[PDB]
């Protein structure tokens, strides 16, 4: 049952020396060799430390290790902290006959607050409802925080079945977008007055209003 | 802290905030190479281990 | 310079049987250690195999024992991986990986890899739906554009308009989960309202599981 | 100057204008008691010997 254990999230601060700490349960990790691996996010993996005191050719030496036996921890210390370093790391072992791999220790960070969030409805047409079949699809983006709940108003009481609302997402604007679906049936579309979506916000809400007459 | 002239002994306290000196060629009392700012700190996560 | 290709996903089977090749040049292949190791998205590494320089000693994780297979030859400087009996957890980018001197040395070695994704519950015929907003004032999101795709099954589709002529402000919103475990969704292009008459939009919906391209007219109501 | 922490090898000068330490106790780098600034100024007068 050996294991290594590390954070997930160090070394966020710039320019000047940190260290990160891995360390094994079972057994003693200064027995054998460890090795610390640092991959591109979305890319492929390299290597940073191999023979736990070494470096590959063409490595910087800014980085540099330690193993202490007191704490049964393996310590790797990062100097220069330039804009290169936008990785995850992890400590690899061996026991007996097999590989053992850290958790992951992500590191990343080495104009308007308020932005009015755009907010469109797409009812059905009559391609939609000769088929036995009404979406109605309420959409959401460029909103800071990405934090909102969306509902759906009827004629005189609030639904809570067939709505489905996913997660926000980051677009190409330096803001979020979101959408949900709604699942309706035409009989109750005619025998409404006016539907509406509602979104929620931080000390925001926006609502609209339209009417089956078209 | 993170850097020191030597070893502290016990029960031992500094407060001093000078530029640590780990080369031999002096810096001249500014930030640059090897030379920097021994005090360091701390980042807290809620989320963290 | 170390050269390796792998290309052994790029499709979906539940509980079937899949081949993973990796391909190595550069150096001797009869000397060094060799290894498998995938990672999951979004998750950390971990390892799955490793396997001798002659290929008489193969390993495992306990996860994997009893299935799985692993087989190489010097002659054309190739790895062979074989699964059988997959689960939904197998979704995972597979990288092989090169040794030294031993398991002690370290990885050292990272193939770029093949994304592998597994997927179960077959397949349905996709739904288009290209709306067609004949009525919309300006001052909003979309001036006059609409398409939705909804209940098709698996992730992804690829979608397109007017078979690829126009790329400039097409948004494509992500799949949303629904109350049956059903995904869809919706692409909006920004295009003058002058042009509904004028020009023509084809929304383009392909699958790849189910083998389906639906070209459908954009016509206002 | 009239004090330095130890003494000074030949062909040594120091520009830095620190606190002087005379005690055990420290004291936080303001002027007080046990701690002054080594550094003085210097009364010239004509009519003197």
């Amino acid at each position: 049952n050996f294991m290594l254990t590390q954070p997930h999230s160090v070394s966020e601060s710039p320019g000047k020396t940190v260290t990160i700490s891995c360390t094994g349960s079972s057994g003693s990790i200064a027995s054998n060799y460890v090795q610390w691996y640092q991959q591109r996010p979305g890319s492929a993996p390299t290597t940073v430390i191999y023979e736990d005191n070494q470096r590959p050719s063409g490595v910087p030496d800014r980085f540099s290790g330690s193993i202490d036996s007191s704490s049964n921890s393996a310590s790797l210390t990062i100097s220069g902290l330039k804009t290169e370093d936008e990785a995850d790391y992890y400590c690899q072992s061996y026991d007996s006959s097999n590989w053992v791999f850290g958790g992951g220790t992500q590191l990343t960070v080495l104009g308007q607050p308020k932005a009015a969030p755009s907010v469109t409805l797409f009812p059905p047409s009559s391609e939609e409802l000769q088929a036995n079949k009404a979406t109605l699809v309420c959409l959401i983006s460029d909103f800071y925080p990405g934090a909102v709940t969306v509902a759906w108003k009827a004629d005189s009481s609030p639904v809570k079945a067939g709505v489905e609302t996913t997660t926000p997402s980051k677009q190409s604007n330096n803001k979020y977008a979101a959408s949900s679906y709604l699942s309706l049936t035409p009989e109750q579309w005619k025998s409404h007055r006016s539907y509406s979506c509602q979104v929620t916000h931080e000390g925001s809400t926006v609502e609209k209003t339209v009417a089956p007459t078209e | 802290r993170l850097f020191r002239k030597s070893n502290l002994k016990p029960f031992e306290r500094d407060i001093s905030t000078e530029i640590y000196q780990a080369g031999s060629t002096p810096c001249n009392g500014v930030e640059g190479f090897n030379c920097y700012f021994p005090l360091q700190s701390y980042g807290f996560q809620p989320t963290n281990g | 310079e170390v050269q390796l290709v792998e290309s052994g996903g790029g499709l979906v089977q539940p509980g079937g049987s899949l081949r993973l090749s990796c391909a190595a040049s550069g150096f001797t292949f009869s000397s060094y250690w060799m290894s498998w190791v995938r990672q999951a998205p979004g998750k950390g590494l971990e390892w799955v195999a490793n396997i001798k320089q002659d290929g008489s000693e193969k390993y495992y994780v306990d996860s994997v024992k009893g299935r799985f297979t692993i087989s190489r030859d010097n002659a054309k400087n190739s790895l062979y991986l074989q699964m059988n009996s997959l689960r939904a957890e197998d979704t995972a980018v597979y990288y092989c990986a090169r040794g030294q001197l031993g398991p002690w040395v370290g990885v050292d070695y990272w193939g770029q890899g093949t994304l592998v994704t597994v997927s179960s519950a077959s397949t349905k015929g996709p739904s288009v739906f290209p709306l067609a907003p004949s009525s919309k004032s300006t001052s909003g999101g979309t001036a006059a554009l609409g398409c939705l795709v909804k209940d098709y099954f698996p992730e992804p589709v690829t979608v397109s308009w007017n078979s690829g002529a126009l790329t400039s402000g097409v948004h494509t919103f992500p799949a949303v989960l629904q109350s049956s475990g059903l995904y869809s969704l919706s692409s909006v292009v920004t295009v003058p309202s002058s042009s509904l008459g004028t020009q023509t939009y084809i929304c383009n919906v392909n699958h790849k599981p189910s083998n389906t391209k639906v070209d459908k007219k954009v016509e206002p109501k």
